[PDB]
């Protein structure tokens, strides 16, 4: 459990850094999937068996698939932005990095001053979560369907193509 | 708690709007019909407004651990339903010129309204988190409904990315609050802390990260840079909803949170909220002083009006008029905003591409659209807070709550901010009666649907004036709508 | 119990041997055997929509999975709640099919 | 000397400062979204820092 | 046993890394990717907290969070498609016409 938490916790931080600093979009997504698998191990180490599985079933097996689909559809990668590698230029990342560092320091300070009896790791099952979802949190599940419906309707409205054909040519203003 | 037959009556508004979302979607499935689908949406939203009567007769009750139905919930539910019916009446004339799928607009307005009703009854952090997303995700599509327009796409991309960032700060903050509390209910946030121990570092840090998310949605400095760009890019019908429903729905849940949460009476949070209010009141008016775009001007205006409301929140744990002030102020802001944004919608309908957003377009409105100029004048005076308008009665409440709470720096800001505001509000008002010989103005549509929008902005102006001279009726209703403490 | 510890080690070894076996076969192919000395276009968003629909429906199925393992404990109230959820899902599916968003051929 | 009402010009300073401040504040309204995101980052650090120094 | 503080620090590191990514990258794709790191980090914190208190509420909040991430990424990538189809450019700095 302890090894799993620290090893997976470290695999995640290292992979996440590779993602934000990578030039190749697909490689960045690969390191992002690696970090999601690492976070799934952290979830399992803490006893969150349901969250654990969902981390791989929905986040690294659906949301990420959609991202790869888009990168492969628009043939992303090798763009002037990813060729200039501006993010690597120190004058571009030093400022943002310092703001993030100060935010982390302040947050960590607050965390270090909290009561900590420790996380036992007793497994919380998906059955227990389901009893809660269809018991005290019933309105959440019903309204969550409406939220996903809104995503479906909006994504279709702005994501639908006006030009028919599996292969389309990139025209300015998508002129037909 | 479980869902008893009695609990189900208190959910009528949420259940009716939800059923409307389904029936309208099944109607679009059967056959796209702009008139029928718009009509079905309006009928469902009205039915929900009428159901509020039955909810009131039933009485205050906590349906589940996530929702508490009381007078406050009914009042804010009514406000969101009114601002949403208006959005629909203003959309039909505009969507008539939209040569593309138009039934989905009403479908999204309904789901966003469901978010506001949830936020009105929200008594749990989960409800707060879900309600904001139910009122934000539909708006991403509404702000970018005319994706073919460059400004509408820019507005949608800006809102989506910034709202997503704001939702992560909110969730992370709620997680840190949970790590210290152990309960996600508002009444338990700060309850486990002992005497003089309320300022627990992590509890304060969680609230601080939650304020970044809530402050963004309420366009409060320093999370306000998005307001002018999104308000201008979003289609005019949508701008009306973003300026009214979202702000009123989210400001209300924040009031309930700082009222029920024991940590709400933290001086550190109060002093931080006070700096945000002062900046929002001064920065909003100062940035609107030189605006030549009415949409951007009304954006900066929202920054200041929300700053005025925050003063009542800062004086919440010191008086009882604080809740009454916000109710009266938000009622006035609703009618005043529906009036100004609605006139912009009618002058931008039918959709012909870019909206009439330049102040030059309104430089002789009276000599073409007399009643529309008169309404805009009344709303400009109301938003300025000029006695004889409901806007002033809202400002009076804020100043009274502030004085009773000795918020002298904030009361001084309201006076300086209002003085700065008079310059731009009056400029837009007097402009309507100037003579613009240049007439590139488009002819008004001639259908009862367009005339209905004109009635909405007219009735809203009449209410702003009648309640501006005789406010006791509204004061009595808002006083009945009190949270179940 | 030694049983749970034994199963923990067995699962780890199975996973390590499985991935190790694949690497062995791949590295063997690379080593064993000799070797000769030696933008304008895009794919339709119809591919994205299918993936996006999959994501929405897959996340919706998560709730039904949690209900499935706890149907008896949730009782008839839970059934009524799930029924409403499944109806909304089917209603959206009907909408997608009727608007033609679910027909690959134009 | 007083032909141009000097005291009125003195009472117009509150309005000259206002216009100037407005133009300076509008300089942060560059349409750049990355700046808007950085603005929220800066705001978060300031809010959290104040909450800890006022705790 | 894992210290609750260690779990919360892991989430904070992944949150600040995701934010840094959203500000230093001009590509809309890398900005959307950065947001996914931020929302996943917030969901991880809820699971850590729920595990410390032994409550299913942490996993219930995680499910609501991943549902938003799925819906937000769906709409987010749809806007990216529209921008690419019309401007064949993902530099967010170019999407800055409205200002002042
Ligand atoms: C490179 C890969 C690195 C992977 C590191 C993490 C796995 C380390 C090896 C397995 C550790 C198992 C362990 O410590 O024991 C099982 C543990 C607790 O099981 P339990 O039955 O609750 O208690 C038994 C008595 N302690 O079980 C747990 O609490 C942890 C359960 C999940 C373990 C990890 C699951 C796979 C993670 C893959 C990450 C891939 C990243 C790329
Ligand atoms: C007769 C049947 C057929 C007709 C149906 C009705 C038709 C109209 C429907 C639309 C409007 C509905 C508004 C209903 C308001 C009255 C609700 C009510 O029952 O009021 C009393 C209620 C407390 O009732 P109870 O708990 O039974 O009292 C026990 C006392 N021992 O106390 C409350 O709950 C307080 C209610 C007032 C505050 C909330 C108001 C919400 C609705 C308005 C929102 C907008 C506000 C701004 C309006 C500005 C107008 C200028
Ligand atoms: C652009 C203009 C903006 C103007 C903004 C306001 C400017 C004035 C700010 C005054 C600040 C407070 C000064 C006094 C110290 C704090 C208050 C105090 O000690 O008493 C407050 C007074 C009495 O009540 P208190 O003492 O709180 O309670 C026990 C009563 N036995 O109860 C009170 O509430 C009285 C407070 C003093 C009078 C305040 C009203 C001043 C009106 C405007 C004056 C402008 C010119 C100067
Ligand atoms: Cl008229």
């Amino acid at each position: 459990m302890e090894f799993a938490f620290y090893i997976c916790g470290l695999i995640a931080i290292l992979a996440t850094l590779r993602v934000i600093t990578h030039t190749n979009p697909v490689h960045a997504l690969l390191y992002l999937i690696i970090s999601l698998l690492a976070i799934s191990g952290v979830f399992f180490s803490l006893g969150a068996y349901f969250a654990g599985a969902l981390e791989i079933i929905v986040y690294a097996g659906a949301i990420m698939v959609l991202f790869v689909f888009v990168v492969m559809m628009l043939n992303l990668g090798g763009s002037e932005i990813e060729q200039e590698r501006q993010w690597l230029k120190p004058q571009v990342w030093i400022g943002p990095a310092i703001l993030s560092a100060i935010m982390l320091v302040v947050i960590v300070y607050a965390i270090l001053g909290v009561n900590d009896q420790g996380i036992d790791g007793t497994p919380i099952s998906a059955k227990a979560v389901g009893i809660t979802l269809f018991g005290p949190y019933v309105l959440a599940v019903e309204l969550a369907s409406m939220l996903l419906l809104a995503g479906l309707v909006v994504a279709f409205h702005v994501g639908r193509e006006e030009r028919a054909g599996e292969v389309l040519s990139n025209r300015k203003d998508d002129s037909a | 708690m479980t869902i008893t037959p009695q609990n189900l009556i208190a959910l009528l508004p949420l259940l009716i709007v939800g059923l409307t979302v389904v029936v309208v979607m099944l109607s679009i499935a059967w056959r796209r019909n702009h008139f029928l689908n718009a009509t079905l949406s309006v009928i469902g939203l009205n039915a929900a407004l009428v159901s509020l009567w039955f909810v009131g007769q039933a009485g205050a009750m906590d349906v589940t651990p996530l929702m508490r139905v009381d007078g406050f919930a009914m009042l804010y539910t009514g406000l969101v339903l009114l601002a949403s019916l208006a959005t629909c009446t203003f959309a039909y004339p505009w969507l008539e010129g939209y040569n593309d799928n138009k039934d989905e607009f009403y479908l999204l307005v309904l789901i966003a309204a469901l978010g506001g009703i949830l936020l009105a009854n929200a008594n749990h952090l989960a409800s707060l988190f879900l309600g904001i997303e139910l009122i934000s995700l539909p708006l991403f599509g509404l702000v970018g409904y005319a994706f073919r327009q460059k400004r509408s796409l820019e507005a949608s991309i800006k809102y989506t990315i910034l709202s997503a960032a704001a939702s992560s700060f909110l969730l992370f903050g709620m997680a840190l609050v949970y790590a210290q509390s152990g309960d996600l209910s508002f009444v338990a946030l700060g309850k486990n802390l002992g005497d003089g121990m309320l300022n627990e570092p992590l509890l304060l840090a969680g609230f601080g990260l939650m304020i970044v998310g809530l402050g963004f949605k309420l366009s409060l400095v320093p999370f306000h840079l998005w307001t002018p760009d999104v308000y201008q890019g979003a289609p005019a019908p949508v701008s009306t909803f973003l300026a009214t429903a979202s702000k009123i729905a989210i400001f209300g849940v924040v009031m309930r949170l700082f009222l029920y949460a024991p940590v709400g009476d933290s001086e550190a949070i109060r002093v931080v909220l006070a700096i945000i209010a002062f900046a929002s009141i001064i920065f909003g008016n100062l940035m609107a002083l030189s605006q030549t775009n009415i949409k951007r001007l009304l954006g900066y205006s929202s920054i200041s009006h929300l700053g005025y409301l925050l003063v009542a929140l800062i004086a919440l744990q010191t008086g009882e008029m604080s809740m009454e002030a916000v109710g009266v102020y938000l009622a006035g802001y609703l009618f005043s905003s529906l009036g100004a944004f609605g006139v912009v919608s009618l002058m931008s309908s039918p959709y012909r591409g870019p909206d009439a957003d330049s102040l030059f377009s309104y430089r002789g409105l009276f000599w073409h659209r007399p009643i529309l100029a008169a309404v805009m004048t009344v709303m400009m005076l109301s938003l300025a807070g000029i006695p004889m308008t409901l806007g002033f009665i809202g400002k009076f409440y804020v100043l009274a709550v502030g004085v009773q709470a000795h918020l002298w720096w904030l009361v001084g800001a309201v006076v300086v901010g209002s003085a700065i505001g008079l310059y731009y509000y009056l400029r837009v008002a007097v402009s309507l009666y100037l003579h613009a010989p240049e007439q590139p103005g488009r002819d008004a549509p001639s259908n009862w649907q367009y005339s209905a929008g004109g009635i909405v902005v007219l009735i809203s102006a009449l209410l702003v004036l009648v309640l501006g001279v005789w406010p006791q009726p509204l004061i009595s209703i808002v006083r009945l709508a009190m949270p179940l403490m | 119990s030694t049983e749970v510890i034994a199963h923990h080690w067995a699962f780890a070894i199975f996973l390590i041997v499985a991935i190790g076996l694949c690497c062995l076969m791949l590295v063997g192919g690379w080593f064993l055997g000799g070797r000769a000395r030696a933008a304008r276009l895009r794919l339709s968003a119809k591919f994205y929509l299918v993936a996006m629909f999959f994501v929405i429906f897959d996340v919706e199925a998560l709730y039904l999975f949690a209900w499935s393992t706890s149907i008896r404990e949730s009782g008839w109230v839970g059934f009524v709640e799930a029924a409403i959820f499944i109806f909304v899902l089917l209603a959206g599916l009907v909408y997608l099919v009727r608007i033609g968003a679910l027909d690959w051929t134009p | 000397l007083l032909k141009r009402d000097p005291l009125n010009s003195m009472m117009n300073i509150p309005a000259v400062l206002s216009r100037f401040a407005g133009k300076g504040l509008l300089l942060s309204e560059n349409g750049y979204l990355r700046w808007y995101v950085a603005s929220m980052s800066i705001g978060a650090v300031v809010v959290l820092a104040l909450l800890m120094v006022l705790r | 046993m894992i210290p609750l503080q260690h779990g919360l620090i892991l989430a904070a590191i992944l949150f600040v890394l995701g934010l840094t990514g959203l500000v230093i990258r001009r590509n809309l794709l890398f900005m959307l990717i950065g947001l996914e790191i931020m929302i996943n980090a917030s969901a991880l914190a809820f699971v850590v907290a729920g595990s410390y208190w032994g409550q299913t509420d942490g996993q219930v909040m995680y499910i609501l969070a991943i549902s938003l991430a799925a819906a937000e990424a769906s709409i987010g990538l749809a806007l990216l498609l529209q921008l690419h189809r019309r401007r064949q450019n993902l530099n967010i700095d170019s999407v800055s016409e409205m200002r002042g």
